[PDB]
């Protein structure tokens, strides 16, 4: 929704699937995932962040 | 009775085997069917 | 009584084994002159054979057929003493731990360096949640009920759930 | 501070820890040697 | 105490039934 | 077409030597056959099942002859206890005159295998005497075979191939299944029983030349007609009754005397014709509660669909299970195996404690290698129920057929079955290790009186509950002045408990400490096998790791070395990782059995409730002990005639080590291996003639894991086997 | 038949049973009980039984016990509607 | 031969290009991400099956994905 | 292990053992290597079975911790 | 450091020699006493581990050869 925003995810496929993130950026340029989220655990690759669709987040 | 063994347990142990290998053997690699 | 166990007490085979036990530290102990520091420690072992036996005999454990004394955990009160008093003591302990170290877990949590405060334990803070233990199932109840215990269905899952 | 701080770290205080525990069950058991079971 | 002739018609029948294992498992198609 | 495996075209291309090895290993799973259809698969099903029972007919019928025509069958049957009975000649031109010598036994005059199958009792059980009935019954299999093989055959043909309407007529199939397949079926077999064994039993000698004109029982049908069949159970057999002759012999047919028969230390034949009977009642009544073309009966979809609390507990109920029921072959064939397995063990739990055959329970051996024989049986079985279920997430669920199912509940908190499984095993492990721990350390340090013995109070309860006076626990049958007593105490009751308080029975064996924690140990080797099965086939669809696995099939290799590594990550995987604590924990309860039973057949039980408190008690005086008449088979002084079990305990022993290099060391290495080899080969004058049309390759990851289990687990089988048969026959305990 | 809410539809009940009204049932499933209660105790609680003890009307009566928790269960599925 | 699709969730980062040993992965204009370019697999018959690509993967899962399949000597990394 | 195994059974059964005042010799098994040690089961049986008695027999004296720690390392 | 660890090593055998063994009574009847330089404190019956391995001395027997080895340095 906005940037600092807490979002939970709703991705089932994700590593962070019902978990709080924070939005860091989002591209009002139009793109299918605008919405970049951070979480703090790290997944299997050692990542930590995700892009995603507005409708693949819950917001608050 | 008491002669069957001898003739029966070598076909089924070399002879049967041997024929039966020889065929799969043909029949795995014919590249044909 | 319970299975067809006679006390330990009266048990024939009970006094065989203590007499056998004793029997064979004496034959070892044969061959040391008297006074000599390894008769000493057989002889103390020969005490301390003795006095286990003889505490086992009064303490009301029921024998077996082969002399060994055998426990009854069928929640029998004349019983407790073999199984359920001490079971409650490591519920009690265990519980303690368990508790303080969820305390330590929701306590470091709420931090940046949550992870680095893992593998360096913050020892003051560490041994203040440690002396907090004795009341665990109280606080715990206490949390049950307040609904501080349990995390709601909102948390991480698999595709299938 | 840093000494300490070492001294913090989970291996140590692991170590220290069970030491301690190993050490007060050993001494328990030489006071009350074999006990099966819990007195009267 | 089975005599030859007991044993021989065992022998046929088992040949008899082989040879309908044979069809039906060329019946089986691979 | 094209290449040997037609039912893969992608494998038919493949230019390896895998070509050969997967065309093996896919041929039977249908489902996955180029250009395959659901009705096709059906049909091709109905055959293969037809070949398989021709098979066993087959199977049975080369038994039966190899026993007639060179077993001891007569001079058994006329002394049962001192011979031991013939399983079949031993024709091998590798033996020397020395094992000529020493495997001719019994009847003699041959060299021969002593039968450890107990097919000897049981056929004498049923009233067969002579080698002309042995030959006949296997003429009648052969020929049987021989139909079930032209039907197998001509239910290939396109106008007698069933429609696939006909396969999934649920309702016709369980009625038939259950009134014709179980109920007639077992109404036959106490027909037999009252018109043969128990003649034949009573030295009457009733056969196809006779049964028509000489009644199984005097009144004959008139008291069955006119409702006195009370009559049948009048004048039974006594107690000094001699099996097999008349003397002592009674004339009942349907009885209710419960106990074994003193002489055979079996169970009465006329208990077991009135047992057989009465299940085919039950079952014939059973069989008409599904509507099929007549109007009456029940409907199976809407009693599945009726099915849900309107507490909303279960959600949907059992709503949309019929149809993921009768559209998925997996899931029946798991459910049939479950139930097979349970009855496996259930065979064997039931046969040596209530021996049906008779003179059995003295011949040791074949006891013993029945129940282990049919408690690996159950294993296998129960294991490949869950594989199927696995496979069945894998590519038969419908999560949106199953919305809200309870099917789809079950899913919806695997993580809690999971990990309450996983609880209750490590609870398990640890407790029951650490008091074996506990007593082999205080057992080795000179202090035994120091063990923790924990005495079963509930299952000696239960023992006592059912009549074992020993225990002193007066509760139910055990005392007199209870209902359950007094209510039986006329018809079953007194011969029941004549046989469990009798200590020479193997009915409710006396239990301590010992027993207590070998119970332990094998419920904590069902909980976690179950443990490993379930999370294989929960995991199947999906998980954190891979939630995209079903896309990937039930059996593949990995996902790569990404995000940490995903060796054996598949169903597949859980399968075969499952089956290693399938085979400990029966390996566990076979262990428990032989051990204890040897014990008691040598006269000193007392061993065994000493020296199972303790695992050196295990390692030394089970292990170590028995296996003396074992590997001395063959030693430099001589051989005897244990020798071919004494090579069968080494070769498996070699076989299970070989397991252990497909286990451990993975393909790469021999990749990199075949490489060279491949290079030396093309290298090399007057070979470079001789080339492989296949190019060779190493086994795959999967196929590697797949043979590393097989040679595992035929050694392991193998080793036991010798040393269950080797042992008892030896020491006769 | 699958239903939601707190009553199945009558049409579980069968044919036959689904029009029967709920009084009806109560009733029959009383009788039911009592008797096949009445019967299960005559004989091997309050007689023992025997080999010629064996009453076809007691076996009757003992089987139609299940009878009368299914028609109890049908009369109350009746008269919540 | 494996079969190697790519989602639209990728975020044309060209890791699992660079990473590919056989070459089957490259970079295509694309106008529905950032950067403006997206994995494609036009030569899956030189895969080999490795999975380097979703190794070298950023996006949650695996934008990359391969799928292994029938097994040539191309896909079956055989120098004979 | 195979170079130990071999070490072992060959000192027990050629090497190692006692002397009589006269001079006979006896070995700690006999020399039962040389017919014993041609085939596996001799393996199986003279040296792992026959010479494993000492360590599942240990139990109740000061060998004790020998058989314990054999257990343990079995697990 | 690990010439460190190896030097410690080095010392606590020695030190264990002098202060825990019999190496004199060895030293002494070198057939029959039986070497030894461990012992065992008696907290759970563990003092079984102490052999009478002679001259007038419990302890776990050693198999380590510092006797001989000492023996050869005329200790
Ligand atoms: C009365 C009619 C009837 C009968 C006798 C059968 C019988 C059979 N059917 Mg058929 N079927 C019927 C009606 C009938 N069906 C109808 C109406 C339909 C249409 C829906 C079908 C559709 C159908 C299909 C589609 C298939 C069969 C199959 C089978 C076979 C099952 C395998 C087997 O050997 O059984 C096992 C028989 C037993 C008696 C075992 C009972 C199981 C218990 C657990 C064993 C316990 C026994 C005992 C206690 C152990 C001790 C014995 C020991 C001493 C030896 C069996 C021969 C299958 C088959 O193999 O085809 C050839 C198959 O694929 N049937
Ligand atoms: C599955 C059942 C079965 C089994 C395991 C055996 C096993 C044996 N038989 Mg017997 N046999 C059987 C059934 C069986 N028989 C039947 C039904 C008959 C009546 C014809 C005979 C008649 C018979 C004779 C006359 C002799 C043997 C002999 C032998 C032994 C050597 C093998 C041999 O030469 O076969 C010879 C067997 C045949 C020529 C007939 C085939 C046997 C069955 C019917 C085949 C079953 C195939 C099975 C279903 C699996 C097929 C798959 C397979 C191709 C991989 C061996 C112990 C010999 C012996 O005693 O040596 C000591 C011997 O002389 N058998
Ligand atoms: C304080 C930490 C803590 C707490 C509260 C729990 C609590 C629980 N665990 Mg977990 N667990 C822990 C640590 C903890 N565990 C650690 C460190 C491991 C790795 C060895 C595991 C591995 C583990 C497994 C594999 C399983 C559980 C399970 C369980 C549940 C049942 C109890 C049990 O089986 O314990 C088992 C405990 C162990 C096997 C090891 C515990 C080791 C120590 C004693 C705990 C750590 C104490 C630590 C020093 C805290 C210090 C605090 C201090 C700094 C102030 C319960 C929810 C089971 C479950 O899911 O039940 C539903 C289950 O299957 N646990
Ligand atoms: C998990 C299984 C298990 C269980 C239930 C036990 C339980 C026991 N063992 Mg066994 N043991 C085990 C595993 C186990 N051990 C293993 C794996 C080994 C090998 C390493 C041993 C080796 C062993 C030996 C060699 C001996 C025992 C002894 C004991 C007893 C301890 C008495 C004691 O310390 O005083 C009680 C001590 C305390 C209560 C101290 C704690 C004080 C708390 C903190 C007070 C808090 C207030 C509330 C007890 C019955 C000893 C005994 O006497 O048995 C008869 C003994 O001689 N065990
Ligand atoms: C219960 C056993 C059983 C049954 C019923 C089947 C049934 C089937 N298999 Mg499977 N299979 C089995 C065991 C079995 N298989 C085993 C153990 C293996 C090895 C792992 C395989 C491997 C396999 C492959 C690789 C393939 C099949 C295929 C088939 C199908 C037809 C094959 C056929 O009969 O063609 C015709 C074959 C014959 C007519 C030969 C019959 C053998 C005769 C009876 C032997 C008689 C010799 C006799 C003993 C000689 C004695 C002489 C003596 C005197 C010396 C059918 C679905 C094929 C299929 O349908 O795939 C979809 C296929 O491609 N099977
Ligand atoms: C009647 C019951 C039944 C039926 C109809 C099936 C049918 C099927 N199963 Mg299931 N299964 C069963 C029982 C059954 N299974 C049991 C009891 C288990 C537990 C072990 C399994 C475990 C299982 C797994 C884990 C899998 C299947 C799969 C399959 C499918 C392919 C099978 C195949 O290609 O065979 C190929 C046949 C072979 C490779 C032959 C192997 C024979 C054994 C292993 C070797 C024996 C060696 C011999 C004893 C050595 C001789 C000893 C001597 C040297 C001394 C097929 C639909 C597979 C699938 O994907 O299905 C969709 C699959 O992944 N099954
Ligand atoms: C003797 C061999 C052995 C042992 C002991 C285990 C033990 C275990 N397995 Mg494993 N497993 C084995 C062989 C073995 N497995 C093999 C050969 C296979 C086939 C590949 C498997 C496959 C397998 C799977 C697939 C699964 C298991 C599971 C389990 C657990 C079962 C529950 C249990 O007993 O908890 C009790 C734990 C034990 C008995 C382990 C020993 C614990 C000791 C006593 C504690 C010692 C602590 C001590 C201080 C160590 C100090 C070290 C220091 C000196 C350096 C447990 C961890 C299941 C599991 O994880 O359940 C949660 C599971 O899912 N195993
Ligand atoms: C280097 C080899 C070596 C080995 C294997 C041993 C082994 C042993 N010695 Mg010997 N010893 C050695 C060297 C060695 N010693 C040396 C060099 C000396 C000369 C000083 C001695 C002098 C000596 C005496 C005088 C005695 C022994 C005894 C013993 C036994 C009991 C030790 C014990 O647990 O007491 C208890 C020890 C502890 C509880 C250890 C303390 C725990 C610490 C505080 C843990 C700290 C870890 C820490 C957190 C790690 C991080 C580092 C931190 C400092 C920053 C044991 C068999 C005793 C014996 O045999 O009795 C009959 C005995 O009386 N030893
Ligand atoms: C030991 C089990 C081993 C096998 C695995 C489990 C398989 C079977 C699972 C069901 C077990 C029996 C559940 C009894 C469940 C039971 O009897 O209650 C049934 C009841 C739900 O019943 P219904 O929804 O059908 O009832 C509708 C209500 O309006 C009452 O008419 O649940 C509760 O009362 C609260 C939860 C249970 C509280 C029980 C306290 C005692
Ligand atoms: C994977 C899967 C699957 C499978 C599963 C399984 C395999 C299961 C199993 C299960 C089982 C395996 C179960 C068992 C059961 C058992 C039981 C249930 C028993 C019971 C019993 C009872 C209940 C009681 C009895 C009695 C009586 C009568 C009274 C008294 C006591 C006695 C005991 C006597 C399927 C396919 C579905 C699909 C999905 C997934
Ligand atoms: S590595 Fe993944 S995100 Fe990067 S370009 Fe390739 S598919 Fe897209
Ligand atoms: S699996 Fe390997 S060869 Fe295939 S596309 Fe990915 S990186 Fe390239």
């Amino acid at each position: 929704m906005d940037k600092g925003s807490k979002v939970r995810n709703l991705r089932k496929e994700s590593y962070w699937f019902n978990e709080i993130g924070t939005v860091v950026t989002i591209d009002k340029s139009g793109i299918k995932y605008p919405a970049l989220v951070r979480f703090t655990k790290v997944n299997y690759s050692g990542t930590n962040s995700t892009n995603f669709s507005l409708d693949e987040l819950q917001e608050v | 009775a008491s002669y069957l063994p001898s003739i029966l347990v070598p076909l089924v142990g070399i002879v049967f085997p041997g024929v039966a290998m020889a065929l799969l053997f043909l029949y795995i690699e014919k590249d044909d069917i | 009584d319970v299975a067809g166990l006679i006390p330990c007490n009266e048990s024939p085979v009970f006094t065989k084994r203590l007499n056998a036990s004793v029997v064979k530290l004496e034959n070892r102990v044969k061959k040391y002159e008297a006074g000599s520091p390894p008769a000493l420690a057989l002889e103390q072992q020969i005490e301390r054979t003795k006095q286990r036996f003889d505490r086992y005999s009064k303490s009301g454990l029921l024998c077996g057929k082969d002399g060994l004394p055998h426990l009854i955990t069928d929640g029998r009160w004349s019983h407790s003493i073999e199984f359920v008093i001490p079971g409650l003591m490591f519920l009690y302990i265990t519980g303690w731990i368990g508790w303080v170290g969820r305390k330590y877990i929701r306590t470091v949590g709420g931090d940046t360096n949550a992870t680095e405060k893992e593998i360096i334990i913050d020892v003051p803070l560490a041994l203040k949640i440690m002396s907090t233990g004795f009341i665990w199932p109280i606080s715990a109840w206490q949390e049950y009920i307040s609904g501080t215990l349990l995390a709601d269905v909102s948390e991480i899952t698999v595709s299938p759930r | 501070e840093n000494f300490l701080k070492y001294l913090s770290t989970a291996p140590v205080l692991l170590a220290a820890w069970m030491t301690f525990t190993a050490g007060f069950i050993i001494e328990a058991n030489r006071f009350y040697p074999d006990a099966l079971t819990f007195p009267a | 105490m089975v005599t030859d002739t007991q044993v021989f018609i065992a022998l046929v029948l088992a040949l008899i039934s082989a040879l309908l294992a044979i069809r039906l498992g060329t019946k089986l198609y691979v | 077409a094209t290449k040997f495996p037609k039912f893969s075209q992608a494998l038919a291309q493949d230019p390896t030597t895998r070509r050969i090895w997967f065309g093996i290993a896919t041929a039977h799973d249908f489902e996955t056959h180029d250009g395959m259809t659901e009705e096709k698969l059906y049909q091709k099903i109905f055959a293969s099942h037809f070949g398989h029972l021709a098979i066993i007919f087959l199977w049975t019928s080369g038994n039966l002859f190899h026993v007639a025509w060179q077993g001891n069958f007569e001079q058994w049957v006329l002394n049962p206890l001192k011979v031991k009975p013939i399983a079949h000649t031993i024709w091998d031109p590798h033996f020397g005159e020395p094992a000529i010598k020493a495997f001719t036994k019994g009847g003699a005059f041959y060299p021969v295998n002593i039968a450890y199958s107990g097919v000897y009792h049981w056929w004498y059980t049923i009233g067969m005497r002579t080698n002309n009935d042995l030959y006949l019954g296997s003429i009648g299999l052969i020929i049987l075979s021989g139909l079930l093989l032209f039907a197998g055959w001509l239910h290939l043909q396109p106008k007698f191939s069933p429609s696939l309407s006909w396969f999934k007529n649920n309702e016709s199939r369980l009625n038939h299944h259950l009134s014709g397949l179980f109920g007639v079926s077992s109404l036959a077999w106490t027909g037999h029983l009252v018109h043969v064994a128990i003649p034949e039993s009573r030295g009457t000698h009733i056969g196809w030349d006779n049964f028509l004109t000489t009644p199984p029982h005097p009144d004959g049908l008139a008291p069955f007609f006119s409702g006195n069949w009370n009559v049948y159970a009048q004048n039974p057999d006594t107690a000094q009754h001699i099996f097999g002759t008349s003397q002592g012999s009674g004339s009942a047919i349907l009885t209710f005397l419960g106990g074994f028969h003193p002489q055979t230390q079996s169970l009465w034949l006329t208990d077991m014709a009135h047992h057989h009977l009465a299940i085919a009642v039950i079952f014939i009544i059973a069989g008409h509660m599904y509507r099929t073309n007549f109007g009456i009966g029940h409907n199976m979809k809407e009693i599945l669909d009726a099915h849900r609390p309107p507490g909303g507990r279960l959600g949907a109920g059992h709503r949309g299970l019929f149809d993921t029921i009768t559209n998925s072959l997996h899931m029946q064939l798991g459910l049939a195996l479950a139930s097979l397995g349970v009855i496996t063990s259930l065979t064997a739990q039931h046969m040596y404690a209530i021996s049906p055959y008779a003179f059995m329970a003295k011949d040791f051996t074949t006891q013993a290698a029945l129940y282990t024989h049919h408690q690996y049986i159950a294993g296998f079985l129960m294991v490949g129920a869950f594989a199927h279920g696995a496979i069945f997430f894998v590519r038969d669920y419908d999560p949106e057929a199953n919305k809200n199912n309870v099917l789809a509940r079950m899913l919806e908190h695997k993580e809690a079955i999971i990990s309450h499984l996983s609880w209750v095993s490590l609870f398990l492990g640890f407790h029951t290790l650490g008091l074996y721990i506990h007593n082999d350390t205080v057992v080795a340090f000179g202090q035994p009186e120091k063990q923790i013995l924990v005495e079963p109070v509930f299952a000696q309860f239960i023992q006592a509950a059912s009549g074992k006076a020993l225990y002193g626990f007066d509760t139910l049958l055990s005392s007199s002045e209870s209902p359950a007593t007094v209510a039986g105490s006329a018809i079953w009751l007194p011969g029941w408990l004549e046989a469990i308080n009798s200590e020479k029975n193997d009915l409710f064996l006396t239990i301590g400490p010992g027993d207590f924690l070998v119970h332990h140990a094998i419920a904590l080797g069902l909980h976690t096998t179950t443990l490993i099965l379930v999370k294989g086939a929960l995991d199947a669809r999906g998980s954190k790791l891979m939630p995209d696995k079903k896309d990937f099939g039930y059996s593949f290799p990995c996902d790569g070395p990404g995000r940490g590594g995903t060796c054996d990550i598949s169903a597949w995987d859980a399968f075969y990782l499952s089956m290693f604590w399938m085979l400990n924990t029966i390996g566990w309860v076979t262990f428990y059995w032989h051990w204890k039973h040897v014990t008691i057949w040598q006269g000193n039980p007392a061993q065994f409730n000493e020296s199972s408190n303790y695992l050196m008690g295990w390692l030394r005086d089970y292990l170590w002990l028995n296996s003396s008449p074992l590997i001395n088979g063959y030693n430099p002084y001589g051989m005897n005639s244990l020798s071919v079990w004494a090579w069968m305990f080494l070769f498996g022993h070699l076989v299970w080590a070989t397991g252990f290099m497909f286990l451990i060391s993975w393909r790469g290495y021999w990749q990199e291996l075949i490489e060279t080899l491949v290079w030396a080969h093309e290298r090399t004058p007057l070979a470079n003639l001789i080339s492989w049309k296949d190019k060779p390759v190493a086994l795959s990851i999967v196929q590697a894991r797949l043979v590393g289990l097989a040679h595992f687990t035929v050694g392991y089988i193998l080793t036991y086997a010798a040393f269950v048969i080797a042992s008892t026959a030896g020491k006769f305990g | 038949t699958y239903w939601e809410g707190k009553a199945p539809p009558s049409k579980v009940l069968g044919p036959v049973v689904s029009q029967i009204p709920s009084p009806a049932l109560g009733v029959i499933s009383l009788i039911c009980l009592g008797v096949g209660t009445y019967s299960v105790h005559e004989s091997n609680i309050f007689h023992t039984l025997t080999a010629d003890t064996i009453n076809p009307g007691y076996i009757i009566g003992s089987l139609l016990t299940p009878v009368a928790w299914g028609t109890h269960v049908a009369s109350w599925i009746q008269k919540q509607n | 031969s494996h079969a190697v699709k790519i989602y639209d969730t990728c975020i044309g980062c060209t890791q699992c290009v660079r990473a590919c040993p056989t070459d089957v992965l490259e970079m295509v204009p694309w106008d529905g991400c950032k950067a403006g370019q997206i994995a494609s697999a036009p030569r899956t018959e030189d895969c080999v099956g490795c999975k380097r690509c979703e190794s070298a993967c950023p996006t949650d899962f695996l934008s990359v994905r391969v799928y292994l399949g029938g097994e040539t000597t191309r896909s079956m990394g055989l120098a004979y | 292990s195979i170079v130990l195994f071999h070490f072992s059974w060959k000192m027990q059964s050629d090497v190692w053992g006692s002397v009589t005042p006269t001079g006979a010799v006896s070995h700690i098994t006999g020399g039962n290597f040389a017919q014993s040690a041609i085939t596996i089961n001799g393996w199986l049986r003279d040296f792992l079975w026959s010479q494993a008695s000492q360590v599942i027999q240990s139990y109740g004296s000061a060998l004790s911790a020998y058989g314990l720690i054999f257990l343990g390392a079995h697990f | 450091g690990q010439l460190a660890v190896i030097f410690l090593w080095l010392s606590g055998m020695h030190f264990h020699g002098a202060y825990f063994s019999n190496y004199l009574a060895w030293l002494n009847n070198p057939t029959s006493i039986k070497p030894s330089a461990q012992v065992v404190w008696p907290i759970v019956g563990q003092e079984i581990l102490n052999a009478d391995v002679g001259g007038n001395f419990q302890g776990v027997q050693i198999t380590s050869g510092f006797f001989q080895l000492w023996r050869a340095e005329g200790i």
